[PDB]
């Protein structure tokens, strides 16, 4: 028996970009060229691209072909397959098989592969953001708390830039859900709560997204 | 550049019976094809490594033939082991196709599903989320179709579903699909409905319940 | 300016795999022993892999060594790090550093570096599912329903292997929040709904999360 | 090979000739390079062999020292000039780092003002409740901010975010959002936020009630 050894495939985002790569065991791969396939949710099997023997030619499907890269490492023995900005149809299960044969020729088929590792190219592309008030409860202050955006950046203003003294926009954070968050403040006079209206811009160019909240006294 | 039109795209047998399946080259090639089995989420197994070129250590029970364009496998007399897909492949020597497989599957009648629904229960909404499951319980063959509906409004977008493959004792598909709603979205309609389309039933297939009721 | 440009960042969870790779322009990187470099939580650099020209050499840090792989592949441009078994302490922005000089020497600093990628290593190991009642509306359906775990798999019972008979337990969904889904039925006889107590015995093999739930008509 | 560096925090002015010593825990002859590096920027090379100018870096940088100690001399300070800074040991085939030393404009210390703000019921009725609790205007940056819900210690479940040094008053500002399902948030009736900073004498606590 011998064996190979795919790795890196998980969820992932469209347009967004991702990287495989297969190990092996029992054998080294500097011998063989070595191919990528793949099947689909609807059941088929499609070949994705090749790495000839010394490194030579490179090969792809006409789907990845341009998007995708296929490269190599004869001394350790691995292969990789880099995805750039992933379509939601490269969609699949991705496994890594050896062109091979007992004795070798310029012409065999894939007589061993390995279990193949899941990738899911989730739909959505942009997410726009949610925007929610931090209403002022001498001095006082109050924001925006800007939510579950991707991907950066977004930008904010108060008052159409009118108001700038004062303002505090933070980094985002990067959430365990994989979209971002960030809170703009601003301290003003407690005098101001009751005439001075409040209005921060939210502007997320790539979703097209504009959110114009007014903040005020609960 | 080749394609292959592998024939059929779903073959029903049971044990013991003799098959053929057939994959014709949309232009020649020299005999270059090769033939696999792939059981669900597994790797291929090469099973015959040019036409009528069977691999060793595969069993005897395998062949197939090829002509320069047109070409064959064959299963001698089936065993529960050999209920799987199987796919074609033309092999060039930096590149490579494959026929959309000949899904190998045990035969019976037709049978139409049970379908039922279930409500999200209220330990489950009380969190925050609403998984509301339709259940297609046994039915043959394997092609259905469900759709949600909430509050008679089409639903798009917001489901998973999964089939069981072949049941031990009767051979039937099962599918079950989950329609998930926030907890917020859930409370805002009554009816949660499933429809469902069969190669048994005569007319669609709804079930359907009012939430709180 | 010299083109670097890293790919492949993103979540992770803790034992989990990943692989890094950074392609570059304006040079080619045969002539350059190359690097990974990562800036972990206190605000510090730590070096983390180096290999040489024409591949000749591959060194790491001792918290990295046996874990990680750096590789090569100069025919394309492009350099690669894989990373199995992450643990929490690999949470950095990780670069692609060129080793360099206006005129190159036998030992030499990091010239050129891309703009870097993110890796986030999430602690959640083995996380455990929610697990809920699909209650019984001749012939009736219940069932249990599981949401929200990773790694595979949840495995299901029902009353401890008294019930076998119409027990269907289906494959697993990958949802957009990375983890999975699924949900375990039976079929039974309408009368028995009123005299038998169906329960389902259920486990995380994972994180050994043992759970059961008594299903009855609401 | 190991390496420390220090100050781990340098603060000065506008116009200081200030150093940034690396001590090595074995000898490294001169085989040492300084690093300058921006907040979410890759790192720039400086000074490599010791005290090497790289092509094209200022002249007010300059490095120097051999075998255990090394110096990076900036004299003169320019508002460009405030930054991470890495001495980093280099080899034929591999590297090692420092720790690093921050380097910010010097100021008064200045206590945060503290204000917390529950959620909003916007958010709240879509099933997440994010409380915020703002340091305000503080100098120097180490502010520790603890979470608690009915007086329990929080832990797991807040993520922060600093500002750099503001250009008019040299302070920085530290936002924290504790994250809770409606589910969670509703269990618990106070949400208090402890601060605790060079400036205050005792921690200073922000609470609000649920409701
Ligand atoms: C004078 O004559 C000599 C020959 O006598 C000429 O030299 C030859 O020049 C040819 C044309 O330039 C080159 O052919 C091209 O090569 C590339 C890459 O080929 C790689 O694979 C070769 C085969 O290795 C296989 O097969 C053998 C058995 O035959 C096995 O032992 C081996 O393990 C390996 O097996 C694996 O791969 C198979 C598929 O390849 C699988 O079927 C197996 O199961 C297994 O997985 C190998 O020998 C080559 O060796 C290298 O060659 C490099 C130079 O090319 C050299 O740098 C290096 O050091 C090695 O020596 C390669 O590793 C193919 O991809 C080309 O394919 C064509 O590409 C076209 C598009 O570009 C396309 O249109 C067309 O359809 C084809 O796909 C092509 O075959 C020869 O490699 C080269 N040979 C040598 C020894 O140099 C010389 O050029 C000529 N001069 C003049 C002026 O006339
Ligand atoms: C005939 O056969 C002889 C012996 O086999 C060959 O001599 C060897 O040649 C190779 C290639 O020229 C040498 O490797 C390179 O040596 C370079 C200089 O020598 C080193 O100096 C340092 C000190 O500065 C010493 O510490 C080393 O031990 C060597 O003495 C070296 O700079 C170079 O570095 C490589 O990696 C860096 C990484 O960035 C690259 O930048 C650089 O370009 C290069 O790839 C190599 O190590 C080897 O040292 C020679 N061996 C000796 C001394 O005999 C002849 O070259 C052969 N001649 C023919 C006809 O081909
Ligand atoms: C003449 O032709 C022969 C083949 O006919 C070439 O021999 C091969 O040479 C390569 C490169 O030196 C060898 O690859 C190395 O293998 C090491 C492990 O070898 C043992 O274990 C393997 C299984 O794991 C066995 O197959 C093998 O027989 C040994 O028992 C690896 O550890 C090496 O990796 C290290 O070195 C490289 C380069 O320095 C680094 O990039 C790596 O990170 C790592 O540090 C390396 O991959 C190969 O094993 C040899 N084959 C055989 C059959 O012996 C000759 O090299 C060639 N002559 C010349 C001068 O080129």
């Amino acid at each position: 028996e011998v064996q190979l050894v795919e790795s890196g495939g998980g969820l992932v985002k469209a347009g967004g970009s991702l990287i495989l790569s297969c190990g092996v065991s029992n054998f080294r791969i500097s011998a063989h060229t070595m191919n990528w396939v793949r099947r689909v949710p609807g059941g088929g099997l499609e070949w994705v691209a090749s790495i000839s023997t010394s490194s030579t030619y490179r090969d792809y499907a006409d789907a990845v072909k341009g998007r995708f890269t296929v490269s190599r490492d004869d001394l350790e023995d691995f292969v990789y397959l880099q995805m750039h900005k992933m379509r939601v149809e490269d969609t699949a299960i991705y496994y890594c098989a050896r062109k091979g044969s007992d004795r070798l020729s310029d012409n065999d088929p894939f007589d061993a592969w390995g279990p193949g590792t899941v990738v899911t190219v989730s739909p959505a592309s942009t997410k726009g953001p949610s925007v929610f008030p931090l209403a002022p409860s001498g001095t006082a202050a109050l924001g925006c708390l800007v939510k579950d955006y991707f991907p950066e950046p977004v930008t904010v203003s108060w008052n159409s830039g009118a108001l700038t003294s004062g303002v505090h926009t933070f980094p985002a954070v990067l959430q365990s859900s994989g979209l971002y968050s960030l809170s703009s403040v601003v301290t003003v006079p407690s005098s101001s709560l009751g005439t001075q209206t409040y209005i921060c811009n939210v502007n997320h160019k790539p979703s097209n997204t504009k959110v114009d909240k007014k903040v005020e006294p609960k | 550049d080749v394609v292959m039109t592998q024939s059929p795209s779903t073959l029903s047998a049971s044990v013991g019976d003799t098959i053929t399946i057939t994959c014709r080259a949309s232009q020649s090639i020299e005999t270059w094809l090769a033939w696999y089995q792939q059981k669900p989420g597994k790797a291929p197994k090469l099973l015959i490594y040019k036409a009528s070129t069977l691999k060793t250590g595969v069993p005897s029970r395998f062949s197939g033939s090829g002509s320069g364009t047109e070409f064959t496998l064959t299963i001698s007399g089936l065993q529960f082991d050999d209920f799987a897909t199987y796919h074609c492949q033309h092999y060039a020597g930096y590149s490579a196709t494959f026929g959309q497989g000949t899904r190998v599957e045990i035969k019976r009648t037709v049978a139409a599903p049970s379908v039922f629904i279930f409500p999200p229960s209220d330990e489950q909404l009380k969190s925050g989320t609403a998984s509301v499951v339709c259940l297609l319980n046994n039915f043959y063959p394997r092609e259905a179709k469900v759709q949600w509906k909430v509050d008679n409004a089409l639903q798009s977008g917001n489901s998973q579903e999964s089939v069981t493959e072949q049941d031990s004792k009767d051979s039937t598909y099962s599918l079950s699909s989950t329609l998930t709603l926030s907890k917020a979205d859930y409370e805002k309609h009554k009816v949660y409905a499933c429809e469902v389309t069969h190669q048994g039933l005569s007319s669609p297939v709804t079930k359907s319940f009012n939430r709180g009721e």
